[PDB]
């Protein structure tokens, strides 16, 4: 297959240490995640990744109000502000302190950031798509002015409504009112009364009368009204009130002023709402039991926004129906493996925190969360029906649900208490063996009896990876007593064909044509056998091509550093020629499976925060008391919740302490996708989903000296040979012209240039009409190529069946989007139809 | 000794199972005390296989 | 090791897996998904003996068979098969 | 500072030390030649991996190898194995890891038991 | 101008023109050096280091020729309208243009200083002097010096005040003359003579940190210290030769520094602009010198090419800091020690660049999708014989890549003071680089010192070998170099003919590095090792495939199997790699002479540059031609491909670059450069294009209008049953909106409190949600019933909201009874048009799903709707019936051919 494999989007996590957004339509939420930002879209059911990365995590997002610009700093200051429509990073830049917080003029000409006691506001920068003759100026941002006026942190900036004032709220207890150009009656002033530090300073309708929101759970109204000895008034404290949430402090407020209502988040996650002037509570509830990090409402008014860091938990809370939009929750620890659906439609992730989950690929939300297991849970896997998961876990069990009732129909457990750490499943979904540490037998089960088939054993050691052959035929495992096993099992002589190696097992995968087998041990190399005759066909050692590291706490280099050296786990992809391996470290290899040359390298994150994601640290960093990213800092915190360490002594596998500051980059799980053009990698910072550039990139296949598209359209119009011009088309591989052309054509000659086609453009038509399927409102007529295309070329695909399976499931999986679709909807209206004409 | 120990475990020398252990205060269990091992490459391992005179170059 | 076998039971109800999932604006099931009631009809109903009318038996294949309209042979073929199952518990 | 790389060799109870070093080209057992240790059959056995990786590879080293235990067709076989991994061995440490791969290669495609000694175990089909 | 590219920025360069810098402290501990590059200013920082802070926009159109920093603001004029430019004065602040001043209409001479004090900034031009009030940037008045001579009356050297003379400036004249000027009055209140008068001009002068001492240094020679109200000499030094006049010096205003002890002071430093070195005069007895440090920057010479000169000093205020910029590019800060007594500087701060036009341009491949990318890394071989690793993103972090302790050597050798130059002594030029970071192990690339270019394994393979190779002008050897440590590689190859190397290549695999010499052998090396692998031909006939003429343009595909090669005259030829051995041959001999080629990976796409000025690109795999391209009048200088294989650019002789579309297989961008540009390097991610001009040393660089905003540029120039466009998810949560709602509902209710409010605010637009869109259904269908047009109310359907499109739904009625007013009759009947038209058949399946399961009891009552049922009821049945045979013939038949074997 072609190897050009951009970034597609992140996956898998929601919501993240950073503050929310909602699109001025009202429809896109931007939410943070690590160090990227997530757009979902709620209007109808989509989602993608911004394709800028931070270097730390994202601290602060603001938004243009007009829509278009956003605008995201890190941690320390590093800014990147980008255009939304065309997706594309547009100017980077650096507030040289770390940015506290941040807001855009409802004008659009300005924004203010607070630094940590400073205040800037600065010009918002013209852009290539605003302006009709300009380009990208070296300086873009024009600082307008300064304030130091303040004497702490500065917590919140809120423009007014005319854009002329705005208020900082500081932790040093004091709203400010200040304003852009200097007015005529006005004075930079104070507002000072409270006693414990401000939340928000927000203005009224009428801004006249404003609003302070503090920590200590307090709500004051100020007024401009005289000095009570009567030119002479003074901005003050009309009236006061208290919520009265016992034993806990409000992290974050806000207020829609043009309905006049206020939503404050608390620290024991149950959140409040309140119609402001008369302060009547609307209602309350518990979104969560941790914390609630970040409120933002809806332009509109009538969708509410919260971000809890400690987990996922993002929701969108509709206020006035009393009901959620969307609750999702992202993983609290570190994903173990996944697999996708053998649809291709959605993933499978299972985490060490417990939960399993399916999300979904489009939309990127969690649709189901299983959650029987009681411990973290290790590999899950499905079988060729795609019907029916299976999952194993740390907690001694088995277990198997069903995707259709999302009832767990079996749970299986060996009769002397293990922990099972891997396992796998026959094909046909009819027998499931699983392997521990604890004990070096390897139990099968089977699925249709409930009991223990049998254990299998002749390993001197605990097995580490198991596979089943797709073919249905055979089990591998592969142990650290450094050996592989064939397992024959279902024939009547149950047959273990041992295989020496130098080291211990990792991986094993099999090809999709079932004949080869690679297995990636502990030196770090891949060795490629065969299967039928058990002799070792190829060997990559890719500790060289692996290597990048130096965590943080590690006085190796990162060239001698041993523990990042090894793949992990491997997968085949779904052609059969290309190696998926990824072990702990920074780098994804992929290699080929014939010439075994590396094809391609990937770097799962550039994410400074976390700890193995740049090989070379710096002496800046190092301070004399070793590395500064090693003292101990939570001593300096507000929150008595935030300040107690209850961790456990040397406890590397989850702890409900969970100090995790810096973790470990390691990317824990890889998979290809069934339908081709896309895989997917399990790592700490979330789950990358990696697609292919077919449409940013021209790749013609054979090209001639005398094919355009000028000239492709031009034998489509004026000679009109439909097949010539198709050829042409799929031959120059751009995909608007090959859908201008296959448009083009009509219904009945379809018979004709199908017959007349080439064989070796036919699966890349496949391919392409499967896609057109799925995307076109043209359903008929898609489905009317595919009948014409499988009733002509019937025998070659049949006869083929290894070259062309992906082409083959994909489309499967279009015509059963549009059979599950709208032909059961056809056939339940015509019969209720006919019930209601016969009464 | 201990001392020597917590030297070499915090050079990293020593994994249990298949992942190298740099915190000095990792908890071995009576089912992980049959794995604690050394790590692949290490200078230690080729040191004691130099005594043993069995040192492996391959 | 992780834990001795405890019987834990939770109860499924009939509403619909599109009440299982978790809360989203559109759910990511079809037209089809979405009428699949969370149980099987094995469990909505299943023909059993403490189920059967008075005069009536079930069956094992679960046909009801009345013990009027049953000759005197299938009477002593029924009692003959439940001997044998009796005999081997 | 001289270059060298040991390696050992296995068979039944035959083993094989095998001490390459930069040399003018000879290989040596039990100090008398090549060419001459061995039954005068098995010494196409023995210059199976000189005449896979060809006699440019081996110009450079000079193959010192003991030799003990086992009887003749185990020691013809650990000589072979201590040859094949010797030369494997030098090329991973004093020249590129790419021409190691390449006779890696070229070994594990002839066969396996030049490098990686695969011993009988007792599993008759339980 | 361009409809592709617009100029970013002007990278590789600090200071290259014959102006001076300008210094300002800031606050007790920063100093803003500016300089000019040529079309802005640059502000960099000295306690940061070096690092840039500022650069000027916008550009100023002519060349900048006179610059000042006062307070905040900078000052800079620009613009000789002697020839043809115009000119200007303008005021920046933080880098941006905040004023202009009002020049004078009658200015028809070039700008040279500008000097600011009390509340006056004054200009002196060439023969006038301009004044402005700085407080409302107004005109003043304007100076004119008169002279008997026509020569006499030019104004060499400058206007200079002294620090305590109120409203005085000090200019000097090209006769050995000083005239002081009040400024206020505009009147001449005094002059002085030279001494010794065969001494003709006063090349600078400058103010003594000693009250009213001007020091004036004449173009004969002899620096003067003279009290400027008493006109007697205080000192008179033979200091200039004849030849050699001094043209800048500066004092050290410390406190200590002479009297060698280093416990007095009295410390000049002086600069001649012929000279590279600077000389230290200890003014404590009579003047005396107590050192020179010989070659603070290259030494102008007139027949080599290197700039050379040096052009300003300043004495950093109470510092023993002394900067120094010269002509090549450089700018330099030197610092005296205290404890031991330093004669002459040593060395602690250095920005440079190239000192000499620069030759080709190469940015790094991708840190595989690193913070680098593409796009930080640029890599710029100069004939001043040098290769530096610019960087795009800070300009502080730009490095020359070491070649060697080559400082150390030269001054252990004699190239400092008077034998050939340092640029002799550094490698020949570079023609052509290639590089590869698949092995580039960083900063410990190699742990330890290695030699250098020599013409052990395990620790190579471990951490990481060379990583860069490059192929020079004339020198029989091609050089590797690390790029992990910036220095030079422990590996320099021979070609095997002895022919110089002619282009050379490097594996995507980090390990094989191919040179290929102008004889026609191309030899292969093995990186990590510096090994001879493989030699084309190896020794179609087996061994019979050499060139016949120089090689230009080898380059590897990344799958290892094949290398191509161009040959100078005649041929292209692939050769398979393992063996060594020719394959395929296509030969263009008679009609051409090749000149160049690049490549495009994750294309397999090759690109010949032709000397008959065509350009001509062929696919590897089917091996034929694919594209041609003639636009050039020249020979092509430069070309290159871009990452989207979208572009190739191509810029000749004749300073045009055109940039051709390639699949439509046309130009889309011809614009012409002022000067002619030499080298083009296009970035591993699309944002920038980097030329090397000819004449201008330092690179430019432009953006790409195309990834930002659409452009519409195409110009060659020469001078059945359907579906919808609905959300899917939309028309599906409208068949299924109560469960999904019955899920969002939360597990535990909210407390609402008891004293409920009742009238909760109005929210959303005017009471409804807003996403209903902004101006009734009943009378929309009921008036396109009255019309037979439903299409206005199926389209409203269509953009309603899924809650809303259920409620006004839900809310049919059957009304008065009439057949034109029940709104289900008209609802079934605009269902019924929708299928016959075939439109929208899902949706129509939908809201009749759902129409059907809420209201059925009133059509089961009643039967003048039955009728349009029954319509529906064909219809409905003609369409399932041919969709069905369809979808299901099409399913059973995937599904069969997926798994015929049972």
């Amino acid at each position: 297959m072609k190897t050009n494999f951009k970034f597609s989007n992140l996956l898998g996590t929601v919501y993240c240490r950073g503050n929310l957004l909602f699109s001025p339509d009202g429809t896109h939420l931007f939410s943070p995640v690590g160090n990227r930002v997530t757009v979902f879209n709620l209007v109808e059911n989509k989602s993608y990744t911004f394709p800028f990365a931070h270097r730390k995590n994202i601290s602060r997002i603001g938004l243009t109000p007009q829509g278009n610009l956003l605008l995201s700093i890190d941690e320390d200051g590093q800014a990147i502000l980008t255009n939304v429509p065309r997706r594309v990073v547009l100017y980077h830049f650096s507030f040289k302190s770390p940015v506290t917080a941040l807001a855009f003029s409802p004008s659009g000409r300005h924004f203010v950031v607070g630094l940590k006691r400073k205040i800037e506001v600065w010009h918002v920068p013209s852009t290539p798509d605003t302006n009709e003759d300009g380009d990208l100026e070296f300086a873009p941002f024009v600082r307008h002015h300064t304030h130091m006026q303040h004497f702490d942190d500065v917590r919140h900036l809120e423009w007014s409504s005319d854009s002329r004032f705005f208020l900082s709220a500081s932790k040093d207890l004091t709203a400010r009112i200040w304003s852009l150009d200097t007015e005529e009656g006005f004075v930079p002033t104070v507002l000072s009364g409270h006693r414990q530090g401000v939340v928000g300073a927000y203005f009224s309708k009428d801004q006249e009368t404003i609003y302070t929101v503090s920590k200590d759970g307090a709500v004051f109204e100020w007024k401009y009204v005289a000095k009570p000895g009567h030119e002479d008034m003074q901005w003050r404290i009309v009236n006061k009130h208290f919520f009265m949430q016992n034993a806990a402090t409000l992290r974050c407020a806000a207020y829609h002023a043009e309905s006049n209502l206020l939503v404050a988040g608390f620290s024991n996650g149950i959140f409040g709402l309140y119609e402001m002037p008369d302060f009547n509570l609307i209602h309350t509830l518990s979104i969560s039991q941790n914390e609630i990090d970040f409120v933002t409402i809806n332009k509109s008014g009538e969708w509410l926004a919260f971000g809890a860091s400690k987990l996922g938990q993002l929701l969108v809370w509709e206020w006035q129906s009393e009901s959620y939009i969307l609750k999702q929750q992202g993983h609290f620890d570190a994903m173990n493996s996944l697999v996708y659906s053998p649809d291709g439609q959605r993933i499978v992730t299972a985490a060490d925190d417990g939960k399993i989950k399916v999300w979904d690929v489009e939309s990127g939300f969690c649709i189901v969360t299983f959650t029987e297991h009681t411990s973290g849970v290790t590999a899950c896997e499905f079988a060729k029906k795609g019907s029916v998961l299976f999952t194993a876990s740390l907690d001694g069990s088995v277990r198997a649900w069903d995707l259709i009732r999302y009832r767990n129909f079996r749970t299986f457990t060996a009769p002397e208490r293990l922990s099972f750490t891997c396992m796998a499943v026959d094909p046909s979904g009819e027998v499931i063996a699983a392997g521990s540490i604890d004990s070096f037998d390897i139990h099968i089960w089977s699925v249709q009896t409930g009991q223990l088939l049998d254990r299998l054993s002749g390993h001197e050691g605990p097995v580490s990876s198991l596979a089943f052959a797709p073919d249905g035929s055979v089990l591998v495992s592969g142990s650290w007593d450094r050996t592989a096993r064939i397992w024959s099992i279902f024939s009547r002589t149950q047959t273990s064909e041992p295989l020496q190696l130098q080291s211990d097992v990792l991986d094993v995968a099999f090809r999709p044509d079932s004949k080869q087998i690679a297995i990636s041990t502990l030196d770090g190399q891949l060795t490629f056998w065969s299967v039928s005759e058990a002799q070792q066909v190829s060997g990559v050692d890719g500790r060289r091509d692996v290597s990048g590291g130096r965590r943080i706490t590690d006085r190796r280099t990162a060239a001698n550093v041993a523990g990042t050296k090894n793949f992990n786990t491997i997968r085949y992809s779904m052609d059969g020629t290309c190696l998926l391996a990824g072990g702990n470290s920074k780098y994804i290899c992929l290699y080929s499976t014939t010439t075994m040359v590396l094809l391609k390298k990937f770097t799962v994150s550039v994410n400074l925060s976390l700890s193995g994601t740049q090989e070379f640290l710096n002496s800046k960093l190092m301070t004399e008391a070793g590395p500064v990213g090693l003292l101990d800092d939570q001593g300096e915190a507000s929150d008595l919740e935030d300040r107690i360490d209850r961790s456990l002594p040397g406890s590397k596998r989850g702890d409900p302490g969970a100090r995790k500051k810096f973790p470990e980059v390691r990317v824990s799980g890889v998979a290809f996708s069934p339908t081709g053009n896309s895989f997917c990698a399990a790592s700490t910072e979330g789950l990358l989903v990696y697609s292919l550039d077919n449409t940013v990139q021209f790749d013609p296949f054979d090209l001639n000296m005398e094919i355009t598209p000028a000239s492709t359209l031009a034998v489509l119009e004026k000679e009109k040979d439909y097949l010539k011009a198709l050829v042409m088309a799929f031959r120059l591989n751009e995909a608007g012209l090959i859908t201008r052309v296959y448009q083009a054509i009509p219904y009945t000659d379809i018979g004709l240039v199908v017959e007349q086609f080439p064989t070796v453009y036919v699966p890349r038509l496949l391919r392409f009409v499967a896609a057109q399927t799925e995307q076109s409102p043209h359903m008929e007529f898609c489905l009317l190529w595919i009948r014409a295309l499988i009733d002509k070329h019937g025998p070659w695909l049949a006869a083929n069946r290894g070259k062309v399976d992906v082409e083959l499931r994909v489309v499967a999986r279009a015509v059963a989007k549009m059979r599950d679709e709208i032909r059961r909807l056809a056939d339940e209206n015509v019969y209720m139809v006919d019930y209601l004409l016969n009464q | 000794t201990v001392q020597a120990a917590t030297k070499l475990i915090e050079q990293g020398h020593v994994r249990v199972g298949v992942e190298e252990v740099r915190d000095p205060a990792f908890l071995v269990t009576r089912n992980m005390e049959d794995f604690v091992t050394w790590t692949v490459g290490s200078k230690i391992k080729q040191n004691i296989m130099k005594y043993r005179d069995k040192l492996d170059d391959f | 090791k992780p834990k001795p076998p405890a019987p834990t039971l939770t109860v499924v109800s009939d509403v619909a897996t599109v009440a299982m999932e978790d809360a989203q604006p559109a759910t990511a099931q079809g037209v089809a998904g979405g009428e699949t009631s969370m149980i099987a009809p094995q469990e909505v109903y299943a023909p059993s003996k403490d189920t059967a009318e008075k005069g009536e038996v079930v069956t094992k294949a679960g046909i009801p068979i009345a013990k009027q309209e049953m000759s005197r042979e299938e009477k002593l073929r029924r009692r003959r098969r439940e001997k044998e199952r009796i005999r081997k518990a | 500072s001289v270059q060298a790389v040991q390696v050992f060799g296995k068979k039944k109870n035959a083993t094989a030390v095998a001490r390459c070093v930069q040399g003018k080209g000879l290989i040596k057992v039990n100090g008398k030649p090549l060419k001459l240790f061995a039954p005068e059959i098995l010494r196409a056995k023995l210059y199976e991996p000189i005449l896979i990786l060809g006699t440019d590879k081996f110009a450079d080293v000079d193959i010192r190898i003991r030799v003990a235990g086992g009887g003749h067709t185990s020691q013809v076989y650990a000589v072979r194995q201590a040859i094949a991994k010797s030369i494997v061995a030098y090329y991973a440490k004093y020249v590129d890891e790419h021409s190691k791969n390449l006779l890696k290669q070229e070994l594990i495609q002839f066969d396996r038991s030049l490098l990686v000694a695969d011993p009988r175990r007792c599993e008759p089909k339980k | 101008g361009s409809a592709i590219f617009a100029p970013y920025r002007t990278i590789g360069l600090i200071s290259p023109t014959g102006v001076p810098f300008t210094s300002i402290p800031l606050g007790k501990t920063t100093f803003q050096i500016t300089t000019s590059v040529g079309r802005a200013l640059q502000t960099y920082d000295l306690k940061r280091g070096l690092n840039l802070v500022f650069v000027t926009r916008p550009q100023t159109p002519s060349d900048i020729t006179a610059t000042h920093a006062w307070k905040e603001r900078v000052y800079a004029a620009f613009g000789d309208p002697r020839n043809g430019e115009p000119q200007g004065l303008w005021v920046f602040q933080r880098g941006k243009k905040v004023a202009e001043l009002p020049l004078p209409s009658d200015l028809d001479q070039p700008i040279k200083q500008i000097l600011i004090f009390g509340g006056w900034i004054v200009a002196c031009a060439l023969t006038r002097i301009e004044v402005w009030k700085a407080a409302t940037l107004e005109h003043y008045t304007t100076i004119f010096p008169a002279a008997s001579k026509k020569g006499d009356n030019e104004l060499t050297g400058g206007a200079i005040n002294m620090p305590t003379f109120l409203n005085k400036i000090f200019v000097g004249r090209k006769d050995g003359w000083v005239e002081i000027w009040n400024v206020s009055t505009g009147k001449l209140i005094y002059t002085l003579l030279p001494p010794s008068p065969d001494c003709g001009a006063v090349t600078c002068l400058q103010p003594t940190p000693a009250l009213s001492l001007l020091a004036i240094a004449y173009s004969g020679g002899p620096l003067v210290i003279q009290n400027v109200l008493t006109d007697k000499t205080v000192l008179l030094l033979e200091a200039g030769t004849d030849d050699a006049p001094v043209t800048s010096i500066s004092f050290r205003t410390d406190g200590l520094g002479a009297g060698q002890d280093g416990r007095k002071d009295g410390v000049m430093a002086t600069a001649t602009s012929v000279s590279g070195d600077v000389t230290f005069w200890d003014l404590n007895k009579g003047g005396r010198i107590m050192g020179v440090l010989r070659s603070a920057h290259n030494p102008p010479s007139r027949h080599n090419i290197v700039r050379g000169g040096i052009s300003k000093i300043e004495f950093l205020a109470g510092q023993p800091v002394i900067v120094t910029s010269g002509l090549d590019n450089s700018l330099k800060t030197w610092i005296f020690d205290e404890s031991p007594f330093s004669p002459v500087p040593r060395i602690l701060h250095q920005r440079s660049g190239h000192a000499a036009p620069v030759r080709c341009l190469h940015f790094l491949p991708s840190d595989f999708d690193g913070a680098e990318g593409g796009n930080k890394w640029l890599l710029s071989g100069g004939k001043d014989r040098s290769l530096w690793g610019w960087s795009l993103r800070r300009d502080g972090q730009s490095a020359e890549l070491s070649q060697g302790a080559i400082r150390k050597k030269a001054r252990k050798m004699g190239l400092l003071a008077g034998t050939t130059t340092l640029e002799d002594l550094k490698a020949p030029e570079i023609t052509c680089i290639a590089s590869s970071l698949n092995r580039d192990g960083g900063m410990g690339a190699i742990p330890g010192k290695q030699m250098i270019w020599d013409k052990n394994a395990e620790l190579s393979g471990n951490t990481g070998w060379e990583s860069v190779v490059t192929a020079h002008k004339d020198d029989p050897y091609a050089r590797t170099w690390f790029w992990g440590r910036r220095r030079a590689g422990r590996w320099a190859f021979k070609t095997g003919d002895g022919e110089p190397v002619s282009t050379v290549a490097i594996s995507s695999c980090g390990t094989f590095a191919l040179v290929g010499s102008t004889g026609g052998s191309i030899d292969m090396f093995n990186l990590q090792s510096g090994r001879h692998r493989q030699r084309f031909p190896s020794r179609f006939a087996p061994g019979t495939g050499r060139h016949t003429n120089a090689v230009t343009g080898i380059v590897v595909d990344p799958l290892n199997r094949h290398v191509v090669s161009c040959s100078l005259d005649g041929k292209v030829k692939f050769w398979d790699f393992i063996t060594g051995n020719l394959v395929d041959e296509i030969d263009w001999a008679p009609m051409t002479k090749i000149i160049g080629c690049r490549y495009h990976p994750g294309n397999d796409l090759i690109a010949f540059a032709c000397d008959d000025r065509s350009i001509r690109v062929v696919d590897i795999e089917t091996k034929n031609t694919i594209r041609e391209f003639w636009g050039c009048r020249g020979d092509i200088n430069d070309f290159c491909f871009s990452p989207d294989g979208r572009w190739i650019v191509a810029a000749s002789q004749d300073s045009i670059i055109r940039v051709w579309d390639l699949p439509t297989a046309h130009l889309i961008d011809a614009f012409r450069l002022e000067q002619p540009c030499t080298a083009l390097a296009f970035s591993h991610t699309g944002e920038y294009l980097a030329g090397a001009m000819e004449g201008s040393l330092g690179v430019q660089i432009w953006t790409n209008r195309t990834l930002f905003r659409h452009v519409p540029t195409r110009q060659i120039s020469e001078s059945m049953m359907t579906l919808s466009l609905v959300p899917r998810s939309r028309w599906q949560t409208l068949l299924h909106i109560d469960i999904i709602k019955a899920r969002n509902k939360p597990k535990e209710p909210p407390k609402a409190p008891e004293k409920a409010p009742f009238f909760l605010p109005p929210v959303g637009q005017n009471g409804i949600s807003s996403l209903i869109p902004q101006e009734t259904f009943t009378s929309k269908l009921l008036v396109g019933g009255a019309k037979g047009d439903y299409t206005d109310f199926i389209e409203h359907l269509k953009a309603l909201p899924p809650a809303a499109a259920d409620l006004e739904l839900r809310s049919l009625s059957i009304g008065n009874g009439d057949e034109a007013t029940n709104e289900l009759l008209h609802f079934i009947r605009a269902l019924t048009s929708r299928l016959v038209a075939r439109r929208d058949y899902e949706l129509t399946q939908a809201w009749m799903t759902v129409f059907l399961r809420l209201h059925f009891d009133l059509i089961m009552e009643n039967e003048e709707l039955l009728q349009a049922l029954g319509e529906w009821r064909e219809h409905q049945a003609r369409e399932r019936d041919r969709l069905s045979e369809l979808v299901g013939y099409c399913g059973g038949v995937v599904s069969f051919l997926r798994s015929p074997r049972t």
